[PDB]
RNA sequence: CCUUCUCAAACAUUCUGUUUGGUAGUGAGUGAUACUGAGUUAACUUGAAAUUGCUUAAA
């Protein structure tokens, strides 16, 4: 979990003050090119469900504490049916810190920088070894 | 020194061997040069010696690679503080005429982040065939580039000059790059009795210039390196005995 | 609380923005309420001066900040500069616990103590928070009084400091005042030469207040002695004499 | 509990520091032997870094210079090598937030090279020297009726005479003059004076002081430079500004 | 069943015998810590073996460190069965070359060089090349 | 859970040349062809792969 959050905190999205600065530069260049392609985590629930169903998501993080739980109880099954790597983590508050909110139901990486593709792949393999093979038997039992 | 008669008969013999009734690999000409006391000593040296040669084999390399799938390209590693001043467009303007093409302009920060993984770094480093690096950064490269890059004499970088006096200069950079490409040839100096010079391929270039190249290489190396034995060789080929000295072996026991 | 939230969430940029976009309290309205009369402010200026001079001499600890000490030193230097410029030092009394000065500030006799420049061992067994609170109030009152006196006397407040002279010798001589009897007329055209061991700050303040100019041997160590009229020097047995100079001791000036 | 990542990071950092000190030791051995056959470069560089940041690279004149050296904690996960540890102990700068005055000669340049990651080097102004002596000056003093001595402040001037009277040093201002002018008996007075214990730039762990510590670390990363090349210029900064902050 | 010996693989740089022993001591007493190393230039081969007094301590260490992510390496730890302990993997330094005595004098080595030239002379024709001298 | 030897000297001034010096690398493995069991010599596969040749960065 510490490794996953250390990865995601490099892709924490734009804050309002930073958006004002970037719109300032675009206005200078307005009168594609003005700003570079952004990289950030995706965090809305409907947005991430859409990304999963389009298989655009490379890794999904799901808060374990969602009330009502019916909002995320289908996400692991959806991610399995779609082949998207997923991980259940402790804290909607911790997920929300990643996206400048108080809480966040989910977070996701779809695109990563070149210097982080390898770290993302190793994180996925680590979660597979520690979380998929470890909990596969027990998550199906009452 | 070495008369041209020996060289031309050697070339005829080599073509006879290479016409035997893959191909490019076995067609490469290696000039084994054997030294009495090695070439550097007890301390290693990854510095690539550049030798002034009339005929540049890199343009034949470009042509043969265009005909083949080898995909000749030139890498230009520079300083982190001058990669911003260097522009691909200025490079194309200043090097299009003289037949020089620099593919990608990479940085130490790129070797530290973008390719800080053995697979990606090896792919990137093995794709290129000629490397030119600022002599400021060549000292720091062996940690950034790794050992797999410096292992083969093709991939190890070449120290080039890019600054004029105390500051970077585009004219200095382009002049040094052109001079390196069309005026010099790379070798290494092992901690061993022998080395070889990669003249190129028999398919690429003509014997009329191979003779000049081998003669100049032999004389340039023997002038300073106290060379005793020099062998022309091809891949899967016998050693072609060319030069033989009976002088330097006396100091072997003096050192002993 | 909000800065704690920003730091605990990891948004250092928003933490910096919050810190920048804040303002501390002021005490000027309190100064006006407490002392409606400038004579009353001058009346109570004495303990303010005493505490400011006490704090300027302390080293920085885990409690007292270098910022606080430097502000106090600046206020003390400005007060001394004004007093020396307008020549209103009337009495000086050197004791073991430093030096007492008595000045005629707008018809009020103002007396204060300046400790000698030595590394006092701070006890820390007394409450520093209360002393810092009093120091804050006294600094506010002294800023008010200094601005008033500077403007009335015709100077500009705050005076611009000279960085080269601050580098040479930190203290009274750095602050330079630009405009727009018999004590004040004493020592007209007298060049004193202060050797190393004489307390340069004490001597220079007293001389500038009572007329006359100073040449410090300590102040030349960074890198003349021809127009010097007096020389002050403390030694058991001094070296050879100029025989064209005059020799005195600090108690002579006092 | 001790974590594997902490162990490994310490090992790697310490090995790199050992390598840097080794290459510096070899380079200075060759330079002292005065052989330029196989050398990166054969002279001593000083980098003045002042205020972004403007840098000046200059060649050491060789004339002795009064330097002020303030100990700061080095990079994390680096356990100090024995050579640097011995040099710092000889300079009695073992713990952080201390400072000493040092003579700068060609015999002292390589020592600064070896101890560079743990110290901040500057040339103090006379105001800084005077403030240090007049605010934080402590000595070890022994009494006639006291079996064991104890450290005192520099309050009394008669102690200066009674201890260092044969060198002509009579008072604290004499000590200050000897240091500032870099004259004789400077070493004796420096030995007499204890290392100056400075105060931490930021202390406390409230939200405000944590933000101050973050800003301070940012500025330190801006100013201090860690290089592992043997041809490393000795880095000197605004020690006067640092001392106005720490004193 | 299971023994008290552990095989560790996918080690990063800077995880040597001493570092492995220091880290795994806080799990329990150790009897042998050994690491694979390269001969020519002393470098770790990123695997090693450890021996525990208590086989349960060994199993606990394996469960703790089985799939630990450690600075980009997904460590692997396996408890070995009975027997098959550590037998090799001596800590090798960086070897430095050492000169060997040339008993053959100048005359003998020059005669050897002559004979090597003679071997080239009688080998080229059988190889299938024709060239002067 | 650190983060990598980012240029020096002289000679010449020709908006620049010459010389010289500075570079000890993840591991494992395939492989040819020779040079003197130690030092050398073309290409090749790979997830960062792998079973035994100082203390205010504290609490």
């Amino acid at each position: 979990a510490a490794e996953t959050f250390k990865l995601f905190n490099k892709y924490r999205p734009e804050t309002a003050a930073e958006k004002k600065e970037r719109l300032t530069k675009e206005a200078a260049a307005v009168a594609q090119d003005a700003s570079p392609k952004p990289y950030a985590v995706k965090y809305g629930l409907n947005h991430v469900v859409a990304l999963i169903e389009n298989k655009k998501a490379k890794l999904v993080l799901i808060a374990n504490d969602v009330d009502p739980i019916e909002l995320v109880v289908f996400l692991p099954a959806l991610c399995k049916k779609m082949g998207v790597p997923y991980a259940i983590v402790k804290g909607k508050a911790r997920l929300g810190t990643l996206v400048n909110q108080k809480t966040s139901a989910v977070a996701a990486l779809t695109e990563v920088r070149a210097e982080d593709e390898a770290a993302l792949a190793k994180l996925v393999s680590t979660i597979d070894a520690n979380f998929a093979d470890k909990y596969d038997e027990v998550k199906k039992h009452w | 020194a070495i008369p041209r008669e020996r060289v031309i008969k050697a070339v005829n013999e080599l073509i006879k061997f290479t016409s035997k009734p893959e191909e490019e690999l076995k067609k490469d000409l290696q000039l084994i040069v054997v030294n009495n006391k090695s070439f550097t000593g007890t301390s290693k040296s990854f510095k690539l010696k550049l030798l002034n040669v009339k005929h540049s084999f890199y343009k034949p390399w470009k042509e043969a690679s265009a005909t083949a799938v080898k995909d000749f390209k030139v890498l230009l590693i520079l300083k982190d503080s001058d990669i911003k001043k260097v522009s691909e467009d200025d490079l194309f303007d200043q090097l299009d005429s003289e037949g020089i093409k620099v593919d990608e302009i990479i940085c130490g920060k790129d070797l530290k982040t973008v390719y800080k993984a053995y697979e990606a770094r090896n792919a990137f480093i093995s794709q290129f065939s000629l490397i030119l690096a600022d002599d400021s950064i060549v000292t720091s490269l062996p940690k950034l580039m790794g050992g797999k890059a410096y292992n083969k004499v093709e991939t190890t970088p070449i120290s080039i000059r890019t600054h004029a006096n105390k500051e970077f200069s585009l004219t200095t950079l382009t002049n040094n790059i052109k001079k390196v490409y069309m005026n010099q040839l790379p070798v290494k100096l092992p901690r061993g009795t022998t080395l070889n010079v990669h003249l190129g391929n028999l398919e690429w270039l003509r014997p009329e210039e191979f003779v000049d190249n081998v003669e100049l290489i032999s004389e340039q190396l023997i002038k300073a390196y106290q060379i005793r034995s020099i062998f022309i060789k091809t891949n899967r080929s016998p050693v072609l005995p060319l030069y033989y000295n009976q002088d330097v072996l006396d100091e072997l026991e003096a050192k002993k | 609380r909000k800065l704690t939230r920003a730091l605990g969430r990891g948004e250092v940029s928003s933490a910096k923005r919050l810190e920048e976009n804040r303002d501390s309290y002021t005490l000027d309205h309190i100064i006006k309420e407490r002392y409606p009369s400038f004579p009353d402010a001058i009346r109570d200026i004495d303990d303010a001066l005493n505490m400011l001079f006490l704090f300027s001499n302390l080293p920085s600890t885990n409690q007292v900040s270098s910022k606080i000490i430097n502000d106090a030193q600046k206020i003390c230097n400005q007060w001394l500069a004004y007093v020396a410029k307008e020549r209103l030092v009337r009495k000086v009394f050197v004791s073991i616990k430093g030096v007492y000065y008595q000045a005629n500030i707008k018809g009020e006799e103002v007396r204060w103590l300046v400790p000698f420049k030595f590394p006092e061992n701070i006890p820390s067994d007394v409450d520093f928070r209360i002393m810092l609170t009093f120091l804050e109030f006294y600094s506010t009152l002294l800023h008010f009084v200094l601005y008033k006196l500077y403007t009335d006397s015709g100077l500009i407040y705050p005076p611009k400091l000279d960085l080269k002279k601050d580098k040479i010798i930190s203290g009274l001589s750095s602050y330079i005042l630009e405009s727009r009897s018999p004590v004040a007329s004493l020592f007209s055209a007298f060049v004193f030469y202060v050797s190393r061991e004489v307390p340069i700050d004490i001597l220079e303040f007293l001389i500038l207040s009572c007329g006359g100019n100073v040449i410090s041997e300590a102040a030349m160590d960074q890198i003349d002695m021809s127009k010097v009229t007096h020389q002050i020097v403390d030694r058991p047995v001094l070296k050879n004499k100029v025989a064209g100079r005059t020799y005195i001791q600090p108690q002579w000036i006092f | 509990f001790v974590r594997a990542e902490s162990i490994v990071a310490k090992t790697l950092a310490t090995s790199r520091e050992k390598e840097r000190i080794k290459r510096v030791s070899i380079l200075e051995d060759k330079k002292a032997k005065n052989e330029t056959q196989h050398i990166a470069s054969g002279k001593d560089f000083i980098l003045k870094i002042t205020e972004g940041l403007i840098r000046e690279k200059t060649t050491y004149d060789g004339k002795p210079a009064l330097l002020f050296i303030v100990r700061v904690r080095g990079p994390l996960a680096v356990n100090i090598p024995n050579k640097a540890f011995k040099i710092l102990s000889l300079l009695r700068l073992v713990e952080t937030n201390t400072g000493v005055f040092v003579k700068l000669t060609k015999n002292v340049y390589p020592l600064l090279k070896v101890i560079a990651p743990y110290v901040v080097i500057g040339k103090p102004s006379l105001s800084s020297i005077r403030s240090l002596i007049q605010k934080r000056g402590r000595i070890i003093y022994k009494g006639e009726n006291e079996a064991e001595p104890h450290e005192i402040v520099l309050n009394d001037n008669n102690i200066v005479e009674e201890q260092l009277g044969d060198h002509g040093i009579i008072c604290v201002e004499d000590i200050i003059h000897e240091i500032a002018t870099m004259g004789e008996s400077f070493s004796v007075c420096n030995f007499f004076l204890q290392p100056f214990k400075l105060n931490r730039e930021v202390s406390g762990f409230g939200s405000l002081n944590r933000l101050r510590k973050i800003k301070q670390r940012e500025a330190e990363s801006r100013t201090r430079q860690f290089s592992n090349a043997a041809t490393a210029p000795v880095i000197e900064v605004d020690i006067d500004s640092l001392l106005a902050k720490l004193n | 069943e299971y023994s008290g010996i552990i095989y560790v693989s996918r080690l990063p740089h800077g995880f040597h015998e001493k570092e492995l022993s220091k880290y795994f001591a806080q799990f329990g007493d150790l009897k042998e810590v050994r690491l694979a190393r390269n001969k020519k230039t002393g470098n770790s081969r990123h695997y090693g073996f450890l021996e525990f007094v208590n086989k349960e301590d060994a199993m606990i260490a394996q469960e703790s460190m089985n799939n630990y992510l450690l600075m980009g390496h997904l460590l692997q730890v396996r408890v070995l069965p009975k027997g098959a302990k550590i037998e090799k993997l001596y800590k090798y330094k960086k070897r430095v070359l050492v000169e060997k005595g040339i008993t053959k004098p100048v005359k003998q080595l020059k005669d050897n060089m002559k004979q090597k030239h003679e071997e080239r002379i009688k080998k080229l024709a059988k190889s299938g090349i024709e060239f002067k001298w």
